[PDB]
């Protein structure tokens, strides 16, 4: 599992969720 | 001539899975059975150091944990560490374990991440994995003519483990991977009534085979939804990605198993939905060992540890913890037994790795990336009584699915929809 | 009487901008003016202990830096800590040093979660932060008639620090936080030509006013293809956000400033292309003090650090931290001063917070959230030359953008063209 993605496979850190800028979704802060 | 098992997990936070006072009677379980058997680690004593994965709030976190396994570490040299479960505390700390080359075992962090072991080098995971969730879809797919469009709605935040995301997450890649196919997928907020537009609107333009990661009560409501709406199971098929089964009772009593029943008013129109709507979940162990296995960290709990282990599908996760110890005691005594040692965290997870196990969740077996396979089953109801059961089981190891109580798949229309419409979306 | 300084910074690896063979002889430097000043700790001896950041394969890691943190709090128990400068590697030291109270300073760790400062307590940033590039952006938008539509190209992997991601993550969150227009925002693999007719298409479907964070190579070729593909400055802008001027030489020499130069063949239709681009950079400290600091910095790394530093905007980031160090030993001096200790995390922090300075990079402001204010200059071609050069300043503490050099934004058509065409997008 290690092909590319822009929302899912990038590090275990909640410094790479702050946003979710590549995911797309509804929310933020 | 004695073991130390340096365990991270929540010490005093009884709401995980993995929970001490859930896993810690396991463990003591598994304990006394190495003393009893003359063929696992004869004359060691096997010793325990403790330490908490969660916070100044009481949540684990991706700070406590790590900071406890150094503790751990530099206090007690220990052979091997024991969790933790969240992802956020395991990812740090399995980074820590594999930089001081020393076993890492776990039921829990079934993030896709961890699965990369070069790496989580000597992580073992013993309970679920979220590609294995990826596995039983791919597998759904191609055994019902699914091969073109899935859509896939999660319930996401910030503040928690984010399980939903990582539950998707491995869905998503491996599916992928297997069936390259059309997946979509969308991110709400669960307590927010501006998304259900959005999401309702995305259910109609976005998929017939749709898959929601959420709450019990949002998966509800978006079926209400989707009913009052004239989503009805002749064109549409909503799995609730439910792996702990919260959204059901215990497999033990609680006959039957309604969760379209809220005491409402609803109850009737929801449970029209609901016959649109099937369940996806962890299997329960069907051995014998297993409902023994149950008594004995129910009695374990409530007396050493204060706690009352509820029926479920989370007890999973402190059987796991159970086998995968032995599992691990197997691999030290025949390490020991060919001139090894107890600190060759290489040639102790070989062992482990690729390996088949009888515990008491039954047969288990560790593929060749050191995850257990994980087996599935799909909750149905059928339209006699509206109650929920069984009808399909995914054995992990195989990838088969199999029948189960000679029950079948109910379909509105007599077999499943196609994952697109007869014309486009539009 | 003595201070110790723990470190944590790339210590072997030279290719950072905070790596130890630059912000160690600036840190050097500052410490032997604390020396000078009768009015700067007097009397004590401020102690420096080293760890690195970096892993086995010489990069920043998410686990080295830590480890050391650990190392160091334990062995020598500073009262501050320096760096890390990457972002992976500062969001767990920064935890742990929020965790054990103690104060943390860094010139780098731009990311938009540091700014969370209350998970990271006690950091300090002292250069620039990616919030402060949507500051920037939000008064270029204000300033200009752009409030509608602006999409945003970044070039992310794996493997790296993801700098365009936290870049364009920073600029993202705080443009939407301020104007609350529409920002699209597509990642691309930067060696994959898959992704070149993906990216083109979106950029005449998905805005007029564009950003990329990118290689120069890349932000080149992608003007080359605009041009090929009739993209001109009549009805596009497109802003390479190169921070560190990548593509550009050094302020002190190379006159002039030619990034569509390459010597390919193509230099010629290059630098058409290149008239609808501008380069967004942070600001080059103009004061003397600045330069006074690099020639003195330049001797020290060559001498001392068998290290030779070149001109070029990532100096301000050893200039930052000598800086910061500097306004750390002002606010431990005030704190001894009344009655406080070295260990007095808080008082300390909150004296260095929302408190202007003068230091070697000139005026900087850290704000009321412990960020350092930044400065940004923005690059325009003249038609004449085809060079490019500075043509507005952006302050950001007073956040006004002021002509440069009597110089005037080029525009092919005259004015800046409308975020949104004549019609839609279609
Ligand atoms: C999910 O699918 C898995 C995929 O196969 C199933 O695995 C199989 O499990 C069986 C046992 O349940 C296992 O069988 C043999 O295993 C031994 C190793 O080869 C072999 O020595 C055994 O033979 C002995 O015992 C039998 C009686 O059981 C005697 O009659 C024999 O003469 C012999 O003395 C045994 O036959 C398979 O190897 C194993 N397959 C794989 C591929 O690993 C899982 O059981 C299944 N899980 C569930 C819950 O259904
Ligand atoms: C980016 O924008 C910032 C936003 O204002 C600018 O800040 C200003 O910088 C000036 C000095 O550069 C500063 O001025 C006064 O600051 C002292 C504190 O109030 C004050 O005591 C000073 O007065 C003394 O010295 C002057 C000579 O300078 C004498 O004539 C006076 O009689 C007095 O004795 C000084 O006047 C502003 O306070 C400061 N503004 C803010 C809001 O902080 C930045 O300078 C600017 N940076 C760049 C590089 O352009
Ligand atoms: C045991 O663990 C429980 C789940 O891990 C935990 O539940 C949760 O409690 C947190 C608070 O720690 C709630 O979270 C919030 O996080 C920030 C922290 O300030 C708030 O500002 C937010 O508004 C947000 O509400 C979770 O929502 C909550 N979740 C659930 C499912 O209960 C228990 O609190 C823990 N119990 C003990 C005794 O430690
Ligand atoms: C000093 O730091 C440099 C930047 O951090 C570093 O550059 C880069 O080197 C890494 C390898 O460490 C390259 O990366 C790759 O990572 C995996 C490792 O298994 C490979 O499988 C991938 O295919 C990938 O190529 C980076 O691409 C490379 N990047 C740049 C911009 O140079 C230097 O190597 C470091 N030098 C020393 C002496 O430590
Ligand atoms: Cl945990
Ligand atoms: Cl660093």
């Amino acid at each position: 599992e290690v092909k590319y993605d822009p929302c899912f496979g990038h590090k275990i850190d909640r410094i790479n969720h702050v946003s979710n800028l590549g995911c797309p979704s509804l929310r933020d802060p | 001539s004695d073991l130390t098992v340096a365990v991270v997990l929540p010490l005093t936070n009884t709401s995980y899975p993995w929970s001490w006072a859930r896993v810690g009677p396991a463990v003591e379980l598994a304990l006394a059975r190495v003393k009893a058997r003359p063929d696992l680690l004869p004359g060691w004593t096997v010793r325990m150091v403790l330490g908490s994965s969660e916070n100044a709030a009481g949540v684990c976190s991706d700070t406590a944990a790590p900071l406890a396994a150094v503790d751990l570490k530099w206090e007690h040299s220990p052979a091997v560490f024991l969790g933790p479960g969240c992802v956020y505390s395991a990812a740090p700390v399995g980074r820590f374990t594999a930089h001081w080359r020393v076993p890492l075992l776990t039921a829990g962090a079934p993030a896709l991440g961890i699965g990369v072991k070069d790496e989580y080098a000597l992580t073992t995971r013993t309970g679920p994995s979220h590609v294995k969730l990826g596995d039983f879809v791919t597998a759904l797919h191609r055994r019902l003519g699914w091969e073109h469009q899935a859509l896939v709605l999660y319930a996401d935040r910030l503040g928690d483990d984010r399980p939903c995301f990582f539950i998707v997450e491995g869905l998503y890649m491996r599916v992928r991977e297997r069936l390259n196919i059309t997946v979509n997928h969308q991110e709400f907020v669960e307590g927010d009534p501006d998304h259900y537009p959005k999401l309702l609107r995305a259910v109609r333009r976005k998929g017939r085979v749709i898959y929601i990661c959420s709450s019990p009560d949002a998966f509800r409501n978006l079926m209400l939804l989707a009913l009052n709406a004239g989503l009805t199971g002749e064109d549409y098929v909503f799995f609730h990605l439910d792996v702990f089964g919260q959204s059901l009772k215990s497999a033990q009593g609680l006959v039957p198993q309604k969760p379209w029943e809220r005491g409402d008013g609803q109850d009737r129109s929801a449970r029209q939905a609901f016959q649109a709507a099937k369940i996806i979940t962890y299997k329960e162990p069907d051995n014998p060992e297993y409902l023994e296995f149950l008594k004995q960290l129910k009695l374990l709990a409530d007396k050493k540890f204060n706690f009352t282990v509820e029926d479920g599908l989370k007890n999973i996760i402190p059987a796991s913890f159970h086998d995968g110890l032995l599992l691990y005691v197997q691999a030290v005594t025949e390490t020991l037994a060919q001139g090894g040692t107890v600190t060759d965290g290489e040639n102790i997870t070989q062992r482990m790795w690729n390996r088949s196990f009888q515990g008491v969740t039954g047969y288990l077996k560790i593929d060749r990336n050191g995850d257990r396979d994980t087996d599935f089953s799909l909750w149905d109801m059928d339209p006699e009584t509206g109650a929920f059961r069984v009808v399909l089981n995914y054995n992990g190891t195989s990838q088969e699915l199999m029948a189960v109580s000679e029950h079948k798949l109910y379909w509105p229309l007599g077999y499943p929809p196609p994952d697109v419409p007869k014309c486009g979306f539009d």
